[PDB]
RNA sequence: UUAAUUUAUUAAUGCAAACACCUGCAUUAAAAAUUUCGGU
RNA sequence: CCGAGCCUGGUGAUAGCUGGUUGUCCAAGAUAGAAUCUUAGUUCAACUUUAAAUUUGCCCACAGAACCAAAUCCCCUU
RNA sequence: GCUAAACCUAGCCCCAAACCCACUCCACCUUACUACCAAACCUUAGCCAAACCAUUUACAUAAAGUAUAGGCGAUAGAAAUUGGGCGCAAUAGAUAUAGUACCGCAAGGGAAAGAUGAAAAAUACCAAGCAUAAUAUAGCAAGGACUAACCCCUAUACCUUCUGAUGAAUUAACUAGAAAUAACUUUGCAAGGAGAGCCAAAGCUAAGACCCCCGAAACCAGACGA
């Protein structure tokens, strides 16, 4: 059917462990550390999206201007086709017009 | 416990290996090394050639004046005649409408 | 930003002044600017939607907003449609009797 | 809009505003009152941006103004050069260039750039007979 | 997942991976630069800032170079700089019409020419403003002392050039036998482009060449092991006779 | 296709360029190429 | 499967064409015109409905509303 | 009761960093997996959008989406200068159990599934259909009722174009609203707002909210087929 037959696995979860205990912490870096350092550097994220958050279509658009020439060709092909999808996404049929 | 300090600055000014083929040339260039000094005083950087122009970019910032800048005497002497030859053109014109 | 340099008479030149000491004993309580000024600014909005607050109250607010009905009273003879943000610690006053507030401010003194 | 990108835009200074800051504290009388002295305490803020002009003098109620100062704007009016010398002020108009007045105004940046101290060029032959007569109190 | 460096500079990156890599240091520079020459069809403009026609505005312009369409044939002489352009053209030069591709080719002659410097006459297809530009050079032996072999964009004349260098680099007897008088002249006539002998090691040939050259040059019969260890029992035995 | 329009391409000329070959410009065709064959 | 072979990419091709488009509870809310290579669609047009700002509406009684029938409109009071 | 169900965990997901792959002996471009005689570059095209069609059209931050250009009809488009998890868990995610079986003359297209326990030298009930038990006059199978299952009385199968006829045997799983410009509301500051720019004659920053799924025949490049 549908469900589970037994009780699943006990979901043993410390909530007060090392790796989340500090999540956020020294993470007011800005103003609270006299101007040396922005957050908008602190993140631990792919250069592609740290920090500039656009709509799908300019989230590609941005991964293309900066690591299209990184990318093995499948992702080059890929990453074109659904450029140009979304191109046509945005200007041609919606509900506002 | 207790995490790693906070991020720090950078150790000063850092020049880059000009044998790294990584570097995107907005920071290995004439003027980037100039923001270098503008940024670590003469206190990390090199010596101060870089301040001042080159010689061959002297005599290109001369000739950007020469085809950028004229005198205000040059300037006096456009506008006198342009004054005379419109006062010349409204009389003439008045001379016309009169006639 | 510094406080300012004092001008010897008051109002200044073109009128700016120094909060009154010592504040005055009024369950109402005004605090100034960051750029030291009266704190009321007017609003903006819904095309035909003019209205006024004062943003930093504190204290009783209620005290001021039976106060400023008050003032509007004789100003324009409709009660006050007013409502606070005791949360965020303002009062405001449909429709914009704005110099004329900072008037009756300035006149408070404090 | 045919000549609207080639029109020039000059940043108007409210000299109440100015009375203000005299007042406030935000501008001193002290020393010379310059674009330095005019963007430095935030006042009146320029933009280098959308082909700009610079910093001109505002025209409108110089009543109660007790102060000393001397003004250096791209222009004023006649009554706002009464107005300075009514106390007795000084009333200078030069040109500020595009790159040059962007370097002059927010002059934090550019005492950091590294490059050498540019020098302002005169104004072009339109703005050269504005500056060019004392009439204007200029430069 | 991504690819660490960039393919922008891959086929860069593989000039300095392995036995291409140790080639000369001349042979890196001589592939490493890429000064553009003179154009054929690309007219120079003016300077760096100008005013605008319809905006009266002190503008920065510069100008485009026009790819040079290079047909293999023309490889196989000394053409010019010139060639066809293989573009596309409105009919009355209008762009309110439907335009159609295009072509623009050279009328090339078959001359000779007879080079003191080579001391023979080689007689292949080059252009008027081929003609002119050996002229303007006054000789052809000049001419390949003259430009560079970027600015020549010919592997013919860039091969001539290469055997003009080893030639004038050499000074052997060869050149002028039996008349060492005209080779002293030509010597000091020619004594303008004078180059390094080991200069004309990677002069002018092909990248595919300058590895040809490397497989040429880095290869050898191996040292033999059993004079190695000859070698090594003999420096043994010298140091043991100090013992 | 003699609907329209060209002519990227050939083939001719003629004119240029060089001293039979190549390139450019016009015209002409052949062949193509672009676009039309409405409603009650 | 020959009326123009098959396949991969281009290709999420394109037509204004059909259909289907996911749990609940309160407040309001249904038919007038004109354009359009257009009536299978869209745009000026009206109604709404909501948000804000400003005090009388619907039902009517006198007078009045044209020369070549029912009437209808403007229309004090209730 | 049987068929069945259910179970984690194989490994995939994106990133971070980092430059990687190629010699057991052998053989391997002829009919590839056999030890042996006299030749390469030559402008991608095209639709689409113009509600038809034609010129035009893509295959770090900031100025700035301004200067350039448009059957001036759709839009496209700068330099100067400045600086490890809010991923999955066999129908989902790489199709992945393998680019294998099979299909096709080839290029190609491209599937499916398993579940034990520390030990294998330890061999508890449920989707639907059926029997466990077949049926009782009559009619959208139900409701009000009842001593009482039905016979008693009312009772035009559902979703939808319509103005009042197409689909669905039945399960169980997948499967379909994300562009914030303006305005508003709610927060912080206030003649300045905001961690260079932008805007301001009460504004300026932060967030919030509007934008589907299926479905043509087309056409061009590049191969492969007698
Ligand atoms: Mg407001
Ligand atoms: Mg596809
Ligand atoms: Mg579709
Ligand atoms: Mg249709
Ligand atoms: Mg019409
Ligand atoms: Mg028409
Ligand atoms: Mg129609
Ligand atoms: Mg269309
Ligand atoms: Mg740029
Ligand atoms: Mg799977
Ligand atoms: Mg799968
Ligand atoms: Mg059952
Ligand atoms: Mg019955
Ligand atoms: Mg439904
Ligand atoms: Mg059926
Ligand atoms: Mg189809």
């Amino acid at each position: 059917i549908g469900i589970r037959l037994t009780l699943p696995p006990p979901k043993v979860v410390d909530r007060w462990n090392e790796k989340r205990a500090m999540f956020g912490v020294y993470d007011n870096i800005g103003i609270l550390g006299n101007f040396e350092k922005h957050p908008k550097e602190l993140i631990r994220g792919p250069i592609w999206l740290r920090g500039w958050k656009g709509n799908e279509l300019q989230r590609c658009i941005r991964k293309r201007k900066m690591v299209g020439s990184r990318m093995f060709a499948d992702d080059l092909h890929n990453l074109n086709k659904r450029i140009r999808y979304l191109y046509k996404h945005f200007n041609r049929h919606g509900k506002f017009r | 416990y207790r995490a790693r300090p906070p991020p720090r600055r950078r150790p000063g000014p850092r020049w880059p290996d000009p044998e790294d083929l990584l570097t995107p040339r907005w920071q290995l260039g004439p003027r980037y090394a100039a923001k270098q000094f503008a940024r670590y005083g003469a206190a990390s950087g090199v010596v101060p050639g870089s301040l001042w122009p080159s010689p061959e970019q002297l005599r290109e910032l001369e000739a950007e004046e020469r085809e950028w800048y004229p005198s205000l005497a040059t300037m006096q002497e456009s506008l006198r005649v342009k004054q005379l030859a419109e006062e010349q053109k409204r009389r003439e014109r008045e001379q016309h409408i009169a006639e | 930003i510094p406080d300012p340099p004092k001008h010897e008479h008051y109002p200044t030149p073109s009128g700016w002044q120094p909060p009154r000491d010592p504040p005055p004993n009024l369950p109402y309580f005004v605090r100034r600017s960051r750029m030291h000024n009266i704190p009321v600014y007017k609003d903006i909005t819904h095309g035909n939607r003019q209205m006024t607050v004062i943003r930093k109250v504190e204290g009783d607010i209620w005290a001021l907003q039976k106060d400023v009905e008050d003032f509007l009273s004789p100003l324009l003879g409709k009660t006050p449609v007013t409502q606070v943000n005791e949360v965020t610690g303002t009062l405001r006053i449909k429709g914009y009797f704005d110099q004329e507030l900072k008037a009756w401010l300035l006149e408070k003194g404090f | 809009n045919e000549g609207h990108s080639f029109r020039r835009q000059y940043k108007p200074l409210s000299l109440n505003r100015l009375q203000y800051l005299i007042d406030l504290g935000r501008v001193d009388p002290s020393q010379p009152i310059d674009l330095t002295q005019l963007v430095n305490g935030r006042g009146v803020t320029i933009q280098p941006l959308k082909r700009d002009y610079g910093v001109q003098l505002v025209e409108e109620g110089a009543d109660t103004f007790t102060a000393k100062v001397n003004i250096e704007v791209q222009l004023a009016s006649e009554l706002a050069i009464a107005a300075i010398e009514k106390n007795g002020g000084v009333v200078t108009t030069a040109f500020y260039d595009p790159r040059s007045l962007d370097i002059v105004c927010k002059p934090v940046p550019f005492f950091l750039r590294g490059q050498p101290i540019p020098k302002r060029m005169l104004p072009p032959e339109e703005l050269v007979p504005y500056y060019t007569d004392a009439k204007n109190r200029g430069y | 997942p991504l690819h660490k460096y960039p393919v922008w500079l891959w086929k860069r990156l593989q000039l300095r991976e392995g036995i291409c890599s140790r080639l000369p240091g001349h042979y890196l520079r001589s592939l490493e630069e890429e000064r553009t020459p003179t154009p054929v069809h690309y007219r120079p403009h003016g300077a760096k800032f100008k005013i605008n026609p319809k905006n009266g505005q002190r503008e920065r312009v510069e100008d485009v170079p026009i790819p040079i369409y290079f047909p293999p044939e023309s490889q196989r002489g000394l053409w010019g700089g010139e060639g066809w352009i293989l573009g596309q053209i409105y009919a009355n030069n209008d762009k309110l019409s439907k335009r159609l591709k295009k072509v623009w080719k050279p009328q090339l002659f078959e001359r000779e020419f007879y080079s003191e410097i080579l001391d023979k006459k080689f007689t292949v297809t080059v252009t008027m403003r081929t003609l002119d530009l050996i002229d303007e050079a006054y000789g052809l032996d000049f001419y390949i002392l003259k430009t560079p072999k970027e600015d020549l964009c010919s592997k013919f004349g860039m091969d001539l050039k290469r055997g003009m260098l080893l030639r004038l680099a050499r000074q052997d007897p060869q050149l002028h036998p039996e008349d060492p008088e005209r080779r002293a002249a030509i010597y000091d006539k020619y004594k303008e482009f004078a180059i390094p002998e080991e200069e004309a090691e990677w002069v002018g040939l092909t990248l595919e060449e300058a590895i040809e050259k490397q497989r040429l040059l880095e290869e050898k019969d191996p040292v033999p092991l059993f004079k190695i260890y000859v070698a090594e029992l003999i420096q043994q035995l010298q140091q043991q006779a100090l013992s």
